[PDB]
């Protein structure tokens, strides 16, 4: 409603990734980086709410100065203004330090009625920056939203899914939401909006000097409780096994395989 | 340099019990057998946290798996999962008992509740881990897939306690039930100001829609080997034993037995499930092009020279009409004798 | 005429030439070999032979020429006009066991393939070697020699052309068993009559292709698509001469109206990214660097915005490309899922007459109360038009299908177009070829089949035969 | 070395409009005919490319790709031919190869065999061994991008009986060698009346019976241009 924040991230353009056995760093093929497809559902969810409520949409990103391209890309889809969080002291962060500097950049940008994070990224896959960010803001949060039933000017009626149920909740403003895959079809970036000025917005960059808590122990690698020790390809093996001898000689072998894979059938 | 913590203050491994109004998710029992394995390396006890409204009689079911203490919060505001009463209780539980590690499931409740409390303590949390290794200096070593499963990552949390980790379902096994249960339940309490919430739940509706084929991770596929349409009732009861979506080949569409959105192949859906069971299907190039990237392919075919066996990870040669009703009697056998 | 039925003495003489595990007689034929994707005609062959070599084909054609038995060659059974159906039921040669890629010449940029290499496995093989086979028919499980015999073309024909532009050489077997090499690994050819260009498009009525040499291109790295909404199909088809004359040639130019897109949304379950318009133009640019692809689409996008396009949408991401091209790729299956049965028309018109023909099918659909969805390629004039049966009874459907097909083939005759541009004539479109081309034009075609096949054994009553 | 760079040029995705090979002995004919020297004839073989485009930067990305590729694969130099006067200094030499060969001989007879592109250098070196053995002058050029070779046998000062014996032997051995190389008789000029015997040597009698039966379909009374191409081969 009115003020809406969308947290978007720049990811590798493809996830087909392998590591060199003794570099320790990712063998990324190139750098044709993109906005992640899970945040396109978060941008599209904001666009349907802006067409119903008439407010504004702010995009927020944390990364290097190369991450200004996905802020311009969200502008071509229809975002009103953007904000980068580029600083050298913010790098090397885990989820706890990323969701802290995203919540510190939110308080600097003023109040928002709704923060829309995506389900997950495509490089980290942790799916937990969103719930950690709403803890630092102190706002309620609902994850895995597949449907917005009502879009009242004070709050939302949401459909949060589980593995086997559909919870229907009435959450008021201000709040964070985490939409998941295929809530809507995301609109494409318009070339007609690209030819406006370059785009009207002019991304506002923030550093550690601009935050209300300007102390680098809580940001970057210093505020990260976790760290990677090693990264390695997953060991997978294809075994072709045949089974002959009819009757329940095959049916015990099929039930022996379905119980070993915990299907219990 | 860095200030150090004393990890002797934080001891015990807590399994957060996942349930939906009493009925416990099976990911809880798999974590108890993993917690009893991990805490035997260090000598710590194994705890269980319980949150709900009418579930205090479900506590000694946790005691029959080897859990040392079952902390039960049984307030009336904990019926449906709202985050603020659930995170305030889990924060209150850490302030009293001080566990060393907290293992929760990778369910949508556990992927939502665990980051809210890990950010409140500014402690580490790893997502949907597959391998858990305990060090004797009380450091959990969490291995998790990343980049969509293209690499694995080794994560450690050396300073902050309690270290959180979410564990993927059906990776670890549930232990055997103990003949005598030891340990106790501990009824806990919390003030009613911590249990209020801005979010209020309207209703919890059961999912009553059939999943599309491209979103399914288990699929029973039938072919021309199934003769009549009434033989699908034997197959439809088999696919719900494992939760599979019934799909078919293009002879199944021409006979009108299935919707056209249930066809696998080039003229239908390209699928990548975790498990596909081909029943009476010769692996023709139009069908196999839509399912060859499955992670596990079981094929049941009478002809051993069928092209489905060149790609099937488990190739069973035999008639499906004698295997599957006899296997369905093997479904009631070990389960209900 | 004069056709000898296959008897048990012919089964024994065939099984001396071919191993008996590749000869199928009677009840072991299978229902899939009695038809193709046309579905109207059904006819079993008496013998099904799965050949494996050129010399095995020549020994069968020597036997059938001596004993007066008709021969129909079959690939994957994919063609839509009844061309591989054995109406007289003789020998059926089946080539999907000759799926070997014989040689990849990286110096001449050619590939030598056997008849029965699928299009999905040839294009996968050459793209692992940074090469490119440009013709892309919609079904990838088609035999390469089936693409040569039907002159199969597709989406990339506006920039690259069809299968005819990439056949360098052929080894064919005539009806009497003679083995003929037609082209080679050369590039220029002016030596005699182009017999190779007669085989391309002949649909197995002249000879049996037993080897093919295909011209390859270097593979482009980058690929970007553009989605341009328009007010109607007249504005969408009219921008295509301006796009090509701006020297930024797209790889694919596809028009899609809103009515066809609503079928693909119901079939796939996902909405189209923007369907606030009635007609669309879906472009594709390719190249080797990101900057020269960006100079190509920005030329057309700055152009298209100046002649009444509502917007230009950039489709630059593998997730965005799959959101738009799986809707276009499922146009045929969405039309099939919405009806009881249908019939296919694939007229090609002049490119300035695309919009008048699409508007004609809208007036024809309202007049006859049938559903006529249509799409096609706006860069070459080929329109894929479908008459849907919906809920008509069998007597009313056969009268409404015959009237709707006759008026659409007569209108494409008035527009100076042809009967088929992709799929061929076969058995289904024979009378429309006799309406378009005269009797003197088809007497030249029938006299050429009498030269290659004087006993009329290689695929009787097809294309020109009894039009 | 000149014919071998052509697969590496095309596989670098910068497709030239024209790829011409010219040796030094053919260039020396055009220098005497035009009265002007070639801009650089310190080498024995040359590859003359041409790129086209719509902007200067698009052509500049095309030719710098190939020029970096040629210099890394054993080229002595790469010369840029960019202005109108420079193009007319190089392409008027190539455009006058046919007239310079005719001005240097009494009469000639020609050959336009196409070979596979990887067999261009073996056929050009074969005509040098054939010219040295038969003591006739065989100048040659052609298009290095498609395999068509324009080859000329000059009579120079031979007497009339010795010329028809040496022309028949030089033409028979060149059309038989292009048959061994799996090429054809003509790639440009056609068969006509002159090359009918070599078409019957390359293609079989069953191949030419298909051509003669097609002319019997279009022209049953044999009136349209008889005894040409597939007739009396
Ligand atoms: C291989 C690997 C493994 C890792 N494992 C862990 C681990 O176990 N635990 C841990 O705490 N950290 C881990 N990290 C660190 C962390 O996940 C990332 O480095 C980084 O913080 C991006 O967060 P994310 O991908 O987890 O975001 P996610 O939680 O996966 O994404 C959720 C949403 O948050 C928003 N968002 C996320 N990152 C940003 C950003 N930078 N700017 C703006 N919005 C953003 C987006 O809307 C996104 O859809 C790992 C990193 C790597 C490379
Ligand atoms: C253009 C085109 C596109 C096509 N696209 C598709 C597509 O997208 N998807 C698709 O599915 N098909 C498609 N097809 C059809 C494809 O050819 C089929 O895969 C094939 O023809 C039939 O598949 P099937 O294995 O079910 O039938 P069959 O091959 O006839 O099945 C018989 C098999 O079942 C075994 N069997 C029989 N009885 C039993 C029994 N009692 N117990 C166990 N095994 C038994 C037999 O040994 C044999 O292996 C397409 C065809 C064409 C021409
Ligand atoms: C869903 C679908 C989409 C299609 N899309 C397109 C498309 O976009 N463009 C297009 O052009 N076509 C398209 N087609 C049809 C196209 O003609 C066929 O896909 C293909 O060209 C036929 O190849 P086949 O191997 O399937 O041939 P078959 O049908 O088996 O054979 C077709 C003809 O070729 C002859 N033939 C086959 N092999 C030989 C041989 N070795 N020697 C001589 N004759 C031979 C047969 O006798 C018959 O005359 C489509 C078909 C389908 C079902
Ligand atoms: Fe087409």
């Amino acid at each position: 409603m009115s003020k809406i924040l969308v947290c978007i991230k720049q990811v590798p353009g493809t996830s087909n990734v392998e590591v060199d056995p003794e570099t320790g760093v990712l063998i990324r093929d190139g750098v044709e980086s993109k906005l992640n497809p899970y945040d396109l559902f978060g941008l599209e969810t904001a666009f349907r709410l802006k067409e119903q409520l008439g407010g504004t949409i702010t995009t927020l990103s944390m990364g290097p100065m190369q991450s200004k391209e996905v802020l311009m890309e969200s502008f071509y889809m229809g975002a009103d203004e953007g904000c980068l969080l580029s600083d050298r002291k913010f790098g090397g962060a885990d989820v706890v330090a990323t969701s802290y500097t995203l919540a510190q950049g939110t308080k600097r940008l003023g109040d928002f009625d709704l923060i829309i994070c995506g389900k997950q990224t495509t490089d980290g896959d942790t799916a937990q920056v969103g719930p950690e960010m709403a803890e630092f803001l102190g706002i309620p949060h609902v994850t895995n939203v597949i449907k917005i039933l009502a879009a009242d000017e004070k709050g939302l009626t949401l459909q949060m899914n589980m593995e086997e149920s559909l919870e229907i909740q009435r959450v008021p403003y201000p709040c964070l939401i985490t939409v998941d895959k295929d809530i809507y079809t995301p609109r494409l970036p318009s070339y007609k909006r690209k030819l406006d000025i370059s785009k009207n917005p002019e991304i506002k960059i923030l550093t550690l000097k601009d935050m209300y808590d300007t102390n680098e122990k809580k940001y970057g690698l210093s505020g990260s409780p976790t760290q990677v020790e090693r990264i390695f390809p997953p060991e997978s093996n294809v075994e072709k096994t045949s089974f002959e001898g009819d009757g329940k000689v095959l049916a015990k072998a099929l039930l022996g395989i379905l119980t070993e894979k915990k299907y219990l059938g | 340099e860095k200030v150090a913590i004393d990890k002797s203050l934080y001891r015990g491994i807590t399994v957060y019990v996942d349930h939906i109004e009493g009925q416990i998710h099976p990911v809880t029992f798999e974590l108890i057998g993993k917690a009893r394995e991990l805490a035997a390396v260090i000598g710590h006890p194994v705890y269980a946290l319980l949150m709900g409204t009418n579930i205090t009689e479900k506590a000694d079911e946790l005691l029959k798996y080897g859990v040392d203490k079952v902390f039960v919060y049984d307030k009336p505001e904990l019926k449906h999962f709202v985050i603020e009463p659930y995170a305030n209780v889990l924060e209150d539980f850490i302030e009293k008992v001080k566990p060393s590690s907290i293992l929760v499931g990778a369910t949508n409740v556990g992927r939502s509740l665990a980051p809210r409390v890990a950010a409140r303590y500014r402690t580490g949390l790893t997502a949907d881990c597959t391998i858990l290794e305990m060090k004797e200096n009380t450091d959990l070593v969490q291995i998790r897939p990343a980049f969509g499963g293209n690499i694995m990552a080794q994560i450690v949390t050396e300073n902050t306690r309690p270290q959180f980790c979410t564990v993927r379902y059906k990776v670890f096994t549930a232990p055997e039930r103990v003949n005598e249960p030891w340990g106790d339940v501990e009824m806990m309490d919390i003030e009613k100001a911590k249990l209020v919430s801005a979010i209020e739940v309207m209703e919890v509706i059961k999912k009553e829609k059939g999943i599309d084929l491209s979103e399914a991770e288990t699929i029973v596929a039938v072919g021309r080997g199934v003769k009549c349409e009434k033989d699908l009732d034997m197959i439809h009861e088999f696919a719900e034993k494992i939760g599979a979506t019934v799909a078919c080949t293009r002879p199944g569409i021409e006979a009108g037995w299935f919707d056209a959105r249930l066809q696998i192949g080039l003229s239908g859906r390209t699928v990548k499930p975790k498990l596909i069971i081909a029943l009476g299907i010769s692996g023709a190039v139009q069908f196999a092009a839509g399912m060859q990237n499955s992670e596990y392919i079981i094929a049941i075919n009478s002809d051993p020279k069928a092209p489905i066996f060149n790609i099937a990870h488990c190739g069973m040669v035999g008639d499906l009409y004698e295997i599957l009703p006899e296997l369905l009697t093997m479904i009631e056998g070990p389960e209900n004798n | 005429m004069n056709y000898k039925k296959v008897e048990a003495s012919d089964i024994a003489a065939i099984k001396e030439l071919i191993p008996a595990e590749r000869v199928f007689v009677g009840t072991e034929i299978g229902e899939d070999f009695s038809h193709d994707e046309l579905g109207s005609i059904h006819s079993y062959p008496e013998v099904l032979i799965k050949v494996t070599s050129t010399e095995e084909v020549s020994k069968i054609m020597k036997y059938a020429y001596e004993h007066n038995i008709p021969v129909v060659v079959r690939g994957s059974g994919t063609g839509l006009v009844g061309a591989c159906v054995p109406l007289f039921g003789g020998i059926m040669l089946e080539t999907t066991l000759m799926n070997n890629i014989l040689e990849l010449d990286t110096e001449n940029l050619t590939v030598t393939v056997e008849p029965g290499v699928l299009l999905m496995e040839l294009s996968k093989f050459v793209e692992e070697n940074d090469l490119f086979y440009p013709p892309d028919p919609g079904e990838k499980s088609a035999t390469i020699a089936g693409n040569i015999s039907t002159n199969a073309g597709g989406m990339r024909a506006v920039k690259y052309g069809v299968t005819r532009d990439y056949v360098r050489g052929l080894t064919v077997v005539l009806a009497n068993g003679e083995i003929i090499e037609l082209g080679g690994k050369i590039v220029k050819n002016s030596s005699g009559y182009s017999l190779k260009d007669l085989v391309i498009g002949s649909e197995g009525t002249l000879c049996v292709i037993t080897k093919a040499i295909l011209k390859l291109l270097p593979l482009p790295k980058m690929t970007l698509s553009l989605l341009i909404p328009f007010e109607n199909i007249s504005d969408a088809a009219g921008i295509v001469p301006k796009i090509i004359k701006s020297k930024a040639i797209p790889t694919a130019i596809e028009f899609m109206e809103r009515q066809t897109i609503l079928f693909a949304e119901d079939f796939l379950g996902k909405k189209f990214p923007d369907s606030s318009s009635n007609a669309y133009i879906l472009l594709t640019f390719d190249g080797n660097t990101k900057e020269q692809v960006e100079a190509e689409y920005e030329t057309v996008a700055n152009l298209c915005l100046a002649e009444g396009a509502k917007d230009v949408y950039i489709v630059d991401t593998v997730e965005r490309k799959d959101s738009v091209w799986s809707a276009r790729g499922a146009f045929l299956e969405a039309i099939k899922a919405s009806t009881t049965e249908m019939d296919e028309c694939d007229v090609v018109v002049p490119r300035n007459r695309i919009a008048e023909f699409i508007e004609f099918t809208h007036d024809l659909a309202k007049e006859m109360d049938v559903r006529i969805p249509s799409f096609g390629h706006a860069g070459d004039g080929n329109l894929h038009i479908y008459v849907c049966r919906d809920e008509l009874c069998q007597a009313d459907w056969e009268a409404k299908l015959a009237e709707a097909m006759d008026r659409m083939y007569a209108k494409a005759l008035t527009f100076e177009g042809l009967v088929s541009g992709e799929h061929g004539i076969g058995y289904a479109k024979r009378k429309y070829l006799l309406n378009d081309f005269g009797t003197e034009h088809l007497a030249l075609m029938a006299g050429i089949k009498q030269t290659f096949d004087p006993k009329n054994l290689l695929n009787p009553k097809k294309v020109c035969q009894m039009a």
